[PDB]
C-alpha cells in the first residue's frame, strides 16, 4: 500500500504504521515502467521480497522493456528461478506491476483504456499488444493464434473475450507584419487568438514570404510604437499586399500616424479588455 | 558552522510575528514585511544561505506560521494578501508542500480567481508552480479545480516574473502529471498557448521553459498530432541552435530521471531539449564537485546512442560536448551503408553498443555486414557464445535499431524500404531479408505466408499478415 499508493492519506497512514513498527519505508516507484533502467528494476525487486534474485537481474542487465516481456523459460534458465511456484509468485507481482504501469510512451491509440473497459484485469496485456504494432484500428483483424504466439495472452478465456470484443468494433488566411523586438508579443497573441477562433495564419517564425502574402486571403499589420519611423521587410510586404488590395487592417497601439498607405482605418488594442478587440476584428475580417 | 548563529534564532521570528495579536490592518501589513526581508537576507548569502533557508522554513513550520498565513489570505479588509503570498513563496519547500497540500487547496484555488492585481498574480502563479511539483493527486486536483486555467489565462500578461512562473508551472505539470493530466492539458489547448511564451524577445529563460514544456508534451505519442498542429514545435530547434549551454547553465537525481526519457525518444525537438539541459546540468555538477549519478541514471548510454546514429548537427554538438564534460570517450558516427561493412566496422559497432565482451568471437568468425544483417538465434547461441536468453534479446534490439537506421542503396533496386516504411516505420528492418531473397515491388503480390517466415525471416505473425494484406493491394 505504500509503493503503488495514489492517495496521501493512505500513504501517510501506511508510512506511520511502518515507522511505528520500526521498519524501513519503501519509496514509491515511478509509474512509467517502460522507461525504467537497472536501478529502478533493482529497487522494485527489493521492494517485493525478491532480493535473492537480484544479482542475476543485475548481471543480465534487465531494464523495463525486458522486464515487461519476461517468459517462463527465461525465468527458469537465465535468471535461476528453478522452483515452479516461485515463478508463480513473481508473475503475480509482475501482473500487479503491469496493471499499475503507465503506457503513454509507447501506446498511441489509448489501448489500455479499451482493455480496462472490457475488464480491469485485461490492462496487463497493453505492452504485449503494442509491441506487436497493434492498435484500435487493427484489432478487428487479429487472430486467435496471433494473440497467443505474439501478444503473449495465455488464458484461452481472455483470448476469446478480447477477440469477440474486437470483432464488434466494425491555405493561410491572414498574414502578420511586425517589427522585431517591438510588437512581437502583440503578434504572438494575435496569432494565438486568431488560431483559437478558427482562422488559419502564417507567422514569420524568424521572396517565398511574398508568395505566402499572395496566398493569404487577408493581411494583418501591427502599429507598434516607433515601428514605421525606421522606414524594408514591412515596406515590401505592405506594397505587395496593396498590389492586390485585400482587407488591409492596421491595429493601432500608440501610433500617431506621422505612399497612400495611411488612408486606412483600424482598431486600438486594449491590453486588458481582451476578447473584445478580437471580437471586433473577427467581424472586420 | 557559521549558520548556527542564525539557527539559534536571534530574532525569535520577531517575537513570533509580534505575538500574532497585531489586530490592525497596517499592523499585519508591516509585520509581514520585515520577516519577509529577513528571509531574503537569510537566503542570499554565500554558500550557507541555501542550508539556513531550510532551517528558517522548518522553524516557521514548527511555529505554525504556515497555518497563520493560510488564515491570513482570507481577510477581505486586508486587500494586501500580496505580502502574505509573496512570503508563502520563499517558505515553500517540499516539507511545507506536504502540509499545504493537506489543507490549503481550497484557499489557494479560491484565491486563483483573483487575477486583476498583477502584484498578487505574480505570487499566486509561483504558488501554483511550486504546488505542481507535488504528486499526481495534487496535480489532478489542481487541474480539475482550475489551477491550470488560472495558469493559462496569465499567458496574455506581460510581467517577466509572472510569465516565467507560468511557463515553469506548465512544465512542472507536464512533467509530474499522468496520462489524464497531459490529455486535459492538450485538450485545453495549452500547446497553442505556449507560442507567446516560447516566441519572446525580451528574455531567454521564458523561451527555454516554454520549449521544455512543449517538448515534454511531445513525447506522449497519443497527442503528438495535436501538439504539432499548434506550430510550437517549430521554435525548439532554432532556439537550441542559437543558445549556448556553456555559460547559460547558471537539479536532483529524481529530476534528471524525468530528463532521460527526453533523450530516449524519436522526436528531434525532445532529444535536442534533453541534450541541452543535460549538458547544462553536467557542466554545473562537474564544476560543483564530482558525482557519478549519470552512470546509474543511464544518460551515458543515451548520449552515446544520440551521437552514433545522430543525423542532426545540433544534437550531435550538444551530445559531444556533454560527453566531453563528463570525461568519457566520444563515439564516432557509424556509416549508414551497413551491407558494405567489413570486420573493422563490425568491431567498432560492437564496441559502441556495450557488447565489447562478444568481440573476439565476432572477429574470429569474421562477421562482416552481410553476415551481421542475416544472423539467427541458433547461430548466436552456438557459434558466437551468447548463451543467455535475454542477452540475445538485447543484441536483437540493437540490431533492429541498426537495420532501421541502415542505408540499403547497393541492394534495394525497387526501393522496397520506402514501401515498408510507408506501412510502418518499424517495418523498415525487413528490407535486407526481403531483397536478399530476390523480391521487389513487382513481385510482392505473389509471395505467400510461409515464404515470409522461412525465407525473409519475418517472425511476428501480425507483421506477416499486415505485409501480405498490403502487398495484395498492389495488384
Amino acid at each position: 500500500l505504500v509503493s503503488y499508493s495514489t492517495n496521501g492519506t493512505k500513504s501517510a497512514l501506511a508510512k506511520r504504521a511502518l515507522r511505528l513498527l520500526g521498519e524501513e519505508v519503501p519509496r514509491p516507484i515511478l509509474p512509467s515502467v517502460p522507461s525504467w533502467k537497472e536501478a529502478e528494476v533493482q529497487t522494485w525487486l527489493q521492494q517485493i521480497g525478491f532480493s535473492k534474485y537480484c544479482e542475476s537481474f543485475r548481471e543480465q542487465q534487465v531494464d523495463g522493456d525486458l522486464l515487461l516481456r519476461l517468459t517462463e523459460e527465461e525465468l527458469q534458465t537465465d535468471l535461476g528461478m528453478k522452483s515452479g511456484i516461485t515463478r508463480k509468485r513473481f508473475f503475480r507481482e509482475l501482473t500487479e506491476l503491469k496493471t499499475f504501469a503507465n503506457y503513454s510512451t509507447c501506446d498511441r491509440s489509448n489501448l489500455a483504456d479499451w482493455l480496462g473497459s472490457l475488464d480491469p484485469r485485461f490492462r496487463q496485456y497493453t505492452y504485449g499488444l503494442v509491441s506487436c504494432g497493434l492498435d484500435r484500428s487493427l484489432l478487428h483483424r487479429v487472430s486467435e493464434q496471433q494473440l497467443l504466439e505474439d501478444c503473449g495472452i495465455h488464458l484461452g478465456v481472455h483470448r476469446a473475450r478480447i477477440l469477440t470484443a474486437a470483432r464488434e468494433m466494425l491555405t493561410p488566411d491572414v498574414f502578420i507584419s511586425y517589427r522585431r523586438n517591438s510588437g512581437s508579443q502583440l503578434a504572438s497573441l494575435l496569432k494565438v487568438h486568431l488560431q483559437l477562433h478558427g482562422f488559419s495564419v502564417f507567422i514569420d517564425v524568424e521572396d517565398k514570404l511574398i508568395q505566402s502574402v499572395m496566398g493569404a486571403r487577408n493581411f494583418v499589420l501591427v502599429l507598434s510604437p516607433g515601428a514605421l519611423d525606421k522606414c524594408d521587410w514591412v515596406h515590401k510586404e505592405i506594397v505587395t499586399a496593396l498590389s492586390c488590395g485585400k482587407n488591409i487592417v492596421p491595429i493601432i497601439d500608440g501610433f500617431e500616424w506621422p505612399q497612400a498607405v495611411l488612408t486606412f482605418n483600424g482598431i486600438k488594442w486594449s491590453h486588458e479588455y481582451q476578447e473584445a478587440t478580437i471580437e471586433k476584428i473577427i467581424r472586420f475580417l | 558552522v557559521q549558520d548556527a548563529l542564525e539557527r539559534a534564532l536571534p530574532e525569535l521570528q520577531q517575537a513570533l510575528s509580534a505575538l500574532k495579536q497585531a489586530g490592525g490592518a497596517r499592523a499585519v501589513g508591516a509585520g509581514l514585511a520585515e520577516v519577509f526581508q529577513l528571509v531574503e537576507e537569510a537566503w542570499l548569502l554565500p554558500a550557507v544561505g541555501r542550508e539556513v533557508a531550510q532551517g528558517l522554513c522548518d522553524a516557521i513550520r514548527l511555529d505554525g506560521g504556515l497555518d497563520l498565513l493560510l488564515r491570513l489570505l482570507q481577510a477581505p479588509e486586508l486587500e494586501t494578501r500580496v505580502q502574505a503570498a509573496r512570503l508563502l513563496e520563499q517558505i515553500l519547500v517540499a516539507e511545507n508542500r506536504d502540509r499545504v497540500a493537506r489543507i490549503g487547496l481550497g484557499v489557494i484555488l479560491n484565491l486563483a480567481k483573483e487575477r486583476e492585481p498583477v502584484e498578487l498574480a505574480r505570487s499566486v502563479a509561483g504558488i501554483l508552480e511550486h504546488m505542481f511539483k507535488h504528486s499526481e493527486e495534487t496535480c489532478q486536483r489542481l487541474v480539475a479545480a482550475g489551477g491550470l486555467d488560472a495558469v493559462l489565462y496569465w499567458c496574455r500578461r506581460t510581467d517577466p516574473a509572472l510569465l516565467r512562473h507560468c511557463a515553469l508551472a506548465l512544465g512542472n505539470c507536464a512533467l509530474h502529471g499522468g496520462q489524464a493530466v497531459q490529455r486535459r492539458m492538450v485538450e485545453k489547448r495549452a500547446a497553442e498557448w505556449l507560442f507567446p511564451l516560447a516566441f519572446s524577445k525580451e528574455d531567454e529563460l521564458l523561451r527555454l521553459h516554454a520549449c521544455l514544456a512543449v517538448a515534454v508534451l511531445a513525447t506522449n505519442k497519443e497527442v503528438e498530432r495535436e501538439v504539432e498542429r499548434s506550430g510550437t514545435l517549430a521554435l525548439v530547434e532554432p532556439l537550441v541552435a542559437s543558445l549556448d549551454p556553456g555559460r547559460f547553465a547558471r537539479r536532483g537525481p529524481d529530476d534528471l530521471q524525468r530528463l532521460v526519457p527526453l533523450l530516449d525518444s524519436n522526436r528531434l525537438e525532445a532529444q535536442c531539449i534533453g541534450a541541452f539541459y543535460l549538458c547544462a546540468e553536467a557542466a554545473i555538477k562537474s564544476l560543483q564537485g564530482k558525482t557519478k549519478v549519470f552512470s546509474d541514471i543511464g544518460a551515458i548510454q543515451s548520449l552515446k546512442r544520440l551521437v552514433s546514429y545522430s543525423t542532426n548537427g545540433t544534437k550531435s554538438a550538444l551530445a559531444k560536448r556533454a560527453l566531453r564534460l563528463l570525461g568519457e570517450e566520444v563515439p564516432r558516427p557509424i556509416l549508414p551503408s551497413v551491407p558494405s561493412w567489413k570486420e573493422a566496422e563490425v568491431q567498432t559497432w560492437l564496441q559502441q553498443i556495450g557488447f565489447s565482451k562478444y568481440c573476439e568471437s565476432f572477429r574470429e568468425q569474421q562477421v562482416d555486414g552481410d553476415l551481421l544483417l542475416r544472423l539467427t538465434e541458433e547461430e548466436l547461441q552456438t557459434d558466437l557464445g551468447m548463451k543467455s536468453g535475454i542477452t540475445r534479446k538485447r543484441f536483437f534490439r540493437e540490431l533492429t535499431e541498426l537495420k532501421t537506421f541502415a542505408n540499403y542503396s547497393t541492394c534495394d533496386r525497387s526501393n522496397l524500404a520506402d514501401w515498408l516504411g510507408s506501412l510502418d516505420p518499424r517495418f523498415r528492418q525487413y528490407t535486407y531479408g526481403l531483397v536478399s531473397c530476390g523480391l521487389d515491388r513487382s513481385l510482392l503480390h505473389r509471395v505467400s505466408e510461409q515464404q515470409l517466415l522461412e525465407d525473409c525471416g519475418i517472425h511476428l505473425g501480425v507483421h506477416r499478415a499486415r505485409i501480405l494484406t498490403a502487398a495484395r493491394e498492389m495488384l
